[PDB]
């Protein structure tokens, strides 16, 4: 068997090739206890990784080792990898090849260090490095389409017409859910609720996943919200306090299409789709219009596809038809596609050998993997 | 504050 | 066989490690005669210490060497510890390490002085000082919660989550049983009973331990007590006189909740616990709500737990359930709490060796103790 | 004859347009007696506000109507304004427009209430509500620069470039002098000094304002402070008893840079100032580096500018020259900057009219004030 | 205590 | 990042 690990900005999954569901589901955060140990009865480990931290997240300094799809802290990163293989997946890395996924347009130092770690720390028999978004299209059973990946650190748009994607039309935007989490909280201060620390940030993360939704008409909906009622919902905080949120339910998800609220000049997520498809050939444009695919945990908002379809329709000429594909389980499409690719017999020749890494060092990843 | 802090 | 000695504001407990109840249980008082011995000297010592003073409390001038958990006279204190080893436990202290309990937020000058002398007067092989509240949780066998340690001199609440204590949220209240006796010392004059001297104060200490109790609601009880005599209780004085006290039975324990009667600008113990838990993180507030640990001889009053639960529910959100842990043997919870630590093999590492004190001085206690 | 009043968490200043110094300088506290009056000849009032409360602070229960720049008691909030216009300024607000200040990132209901109460209780001709940090730069006379307003309850930092603000890069810290008073009072206890009641907070407020100072190298200093007594200073309490403080003189202001002592997970004031400008783009960072402006009564500390320039120098690139602007009168910069705006001729068009408030209501302030 | 209370 | 953003 071959192991599939898909490191994400906030959420990392792992499982086995051919499986329909990832085996391990825990967020990728390592925290260190700011307070001093008083009791000696228990272990009181130096650090905690994954679901272990969130259980005790009140007394930990939660840190995200990867930011915008870039591993800022390599010292913490191996802690997740060690935890994945021995605690969650409880398997020995030196018997099975493992595959890792990355966002496009990443620094060369990001994806050279992981190969060094894999062949020196865990001594995996083989390795592979594959773009995050391209694997999502495999999960949908298509090879000609454009994938709208939107996770926590990267929102990259890539058109894929054949078995390989076009690098020249890859547009990467650093606007994702984590920026959204930073955005509702500053707006949430308008209603009298203050959340500053990283511990309450996950509490902030929860409310977005449950109550935030995309409004079809932002101008009409805000006018509707001016009349009060019929939209405010009550949410219970882990403390026990119940909070009510009004217009902010749609305002934060709306920032995807109008980034002017967050203060960066890049256009909305609807607009960058149009730019990418302009950069490709005219003949391939027709196919990509009808094969638009959404992916990533950000795209989970209710009605996001309907508003997306409306926006691109205005920008696109009426001759070509736009069909947006939103599979129900697009949350794990990146991993699921990797399981299919790992299960393929043709892929036995695109593995990287340990001996081959020795001859070329960690620089072999640029030339072989893509 | 209502939620968070004392204010 | 490590030695556990617990110097309390009103009551000192000492024993051996690994036991269940303190071996020697005698009051923390040092008194001297105010008159002259007309008869020959058949053993009239300069000062009497322990239960000996209690037997002849009518002639001596009782003075507590410990006040509000602060030693105001280091001379009389040496007497109690000298009397403890050679008259109560009958063991030489040069062969076994000794444990001490200190209330939080105490001046550094107090804790350096107890160390300096013991390494010089009794020459203990090893030493350690621990928080009274911390050891109280150890007796309960738990790992997370807030402990209410209200003794004779001080009332301190220390919240802990999974062996980690938050130093910022430690609230120290200078309201304890000795003040409650003083409040009784002021209110009992309405019925004609007049007590003046500190020796006569010990009688007040007895009546509060037998007749005082916590009423469920003050406003209805005072109305009921002013309309009947069902709450009347008869107490016999040591001379043979009998006294009757009515509404004052519940009024004194009520002062722990409304210190405005004593004129203190501080708030009630129910409110102080609320401030501490609010000062704690939101993520950990859920766990400590159901893990409130009660300790100290002050809270021996009948119905205090039922009352204590009531106001917390009023202040806290109604969604959360409230549990007050009141073990029957919470009186010596600190001692039995300190007993098990001395029996732990892990604690043997953190002993303050004699050489460490020699090479550093009295300043080692601040670095090596919390 | 416009009125310039800048209500603060602990300190409010009131004066007239076109002047150089605030006319009225009194503390912003409303207090009520905790006892019952005995002498009927003296005309006892219900509550006392301002310096009158400070004169009788030993008998009153002082309360701050504003906490963290937020009005938690709107009833008391009217009382202070009632006292300002008719006792301190001795003028009628019905004929002059009045300008008011507030911290950024405040709840909209807070500014909603102030507009309604002043237009309905005092019935002024006009209002304008403007950011405290914004008014600070006007006193300096500059047009571009990062302003650090560390008041009593709010520590906020706002970047400005050529009169255009960046709402996304505004960072607010809820750590200011009042918290430092709380930190100073817990660290005075180690020397044996107890200050618990609210009246005893003001005396602690007095001790920091004269003896506390910022040390250039914290790590160097405690070794010096623990090796001699030259840093010790003697202070006299109003009751005649005299106080000596050693290492605590620099430790309390150090919490402004190391909030871990308070248990807060936020970044230091130097770090937050660095973090805020990192949120800005590269182009204006050079200019904003050389125009750093400090303000607020917290920044009164001797040597604070030398420490802030040293701290930012390590984080900032070495090529850049960091320039700290510390005008000697920066305590009253917010009010003095307010005098300029009320005196400006262009500003007369941005006054909110009674007709404008009549047609819309309290909601007009949100679209008409920043 | 020294300044404040009696302890 | 090195030149740009926080990463
Ligand atoms: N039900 C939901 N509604 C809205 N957003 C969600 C929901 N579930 C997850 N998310 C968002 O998806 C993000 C993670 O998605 P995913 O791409 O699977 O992981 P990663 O971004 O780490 O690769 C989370 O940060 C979360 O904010
Ligand atoms: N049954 C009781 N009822 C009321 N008060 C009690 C009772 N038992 C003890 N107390 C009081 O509680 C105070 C503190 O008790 P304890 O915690 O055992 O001593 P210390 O404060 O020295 O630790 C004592 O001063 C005592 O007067
Ligand atoms: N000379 C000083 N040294 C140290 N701190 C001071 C000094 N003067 C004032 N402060 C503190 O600064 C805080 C804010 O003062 P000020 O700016 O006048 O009030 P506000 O924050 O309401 O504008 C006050 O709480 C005070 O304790
Ligand atoms: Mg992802
Ligand atoms: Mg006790
Ligand atoms: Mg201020």
């Amino acid at each position: 068997a071959a192991l599939v690990v898909d490191n994400g900005s906030g959420m990392c999954k792992a499982g086995f090739a051919g499986d329909d569901a990832p085996r391990a589901v825990f967020p990728s955060i390592v925290g260190r206890p700011r307070h001093q140990g008083v009791m000696v009865g228990m272990g009181q480990k130096d650090s905690y990784v994954g679901d272990e931290a969130q259980s005790k997240r009140g007394i930990l300094t939660l840190k995200y080792p990867i930011e915008h799809g870039i591993v800022t802290n390599w010292d913490d990163m191996e802690k997740i990898w060690h935890h994945t293989f021995y605690n969650e997946l409880r398997v020995a890395p030196e018997e099975h090849p493992v595959l890792l996924t990355e966002a496009p347009l990443n620094p060369k130092a990001n994806r050279e260090k992981m190969t060094q770690i894999m062949f020196e720390t865990f001594n995996t028999p083989a390795m592979y490095v594959a773009i995050q978004a391209v694997l999502s299209l495999y999960a949908s059973g298509r090879t000609t389409g454009i994938v709208m990946d939107s996770g926590d650190g990267v929102t990259h748009t890539v058109p894929i017409y054949e078995g390989y994607a076009l690098p020249h039309a890859i547009l990467r935007l650093d606007l994702a859910g984590r920026d959204l989490t930073d955005y509702l909280m500053k707006i949430l201060t308008e209603r009298g609720y203050s959340f500053t620390t990283t511990a309450e940030r996950e509490i902030v993360r929860d409310i977005k996943e449950k109550l935030c939704y995309v409004a079809l008409d932002f101008e009409q909906e805000m006018a509707t919200a001016a009349s009060s009622s019929s939209l405010e919902k009550s949410y219970e905080l882990p403390d026990g306090q119940v909070i009510t949120i009004g217009n902010e339910r749609f305002r934060c998800p709306e920032a995807l299409f109008q980034p002017s609220f967050l203060g960066m000049e890049s256009a909305g997520i609807h607009e960058t789709t149009f730019n990418s498809i302009m950069k490709c050939d005219v003949d391939i444009r027709k196919d990509l219009y009808a094969n638009t695919v959404l992916s990533g945990g950000t795209t989970m908002y209710p009605g996001i596809a309907d508003r997306m379809q409306k926006e691109i329709t205005a920008l696109a000429p009426s001759t070509m038809k736009i069909k947006i594909i939103a599979p129900p389980e697009r949350k794990y499409s990146v991993w699921i596609g990797g399981s299919i690719l790992a299960s393929l017999s043709t892929f036995q020749q695109m593995w990287i050998s340990k001996q081959e890494y020795d001859e070329s060092g960690p620089s072999i990843v640029h030339r072989k993997c893509f | 504050w209502x939620a968070x802090c004392p204010a």
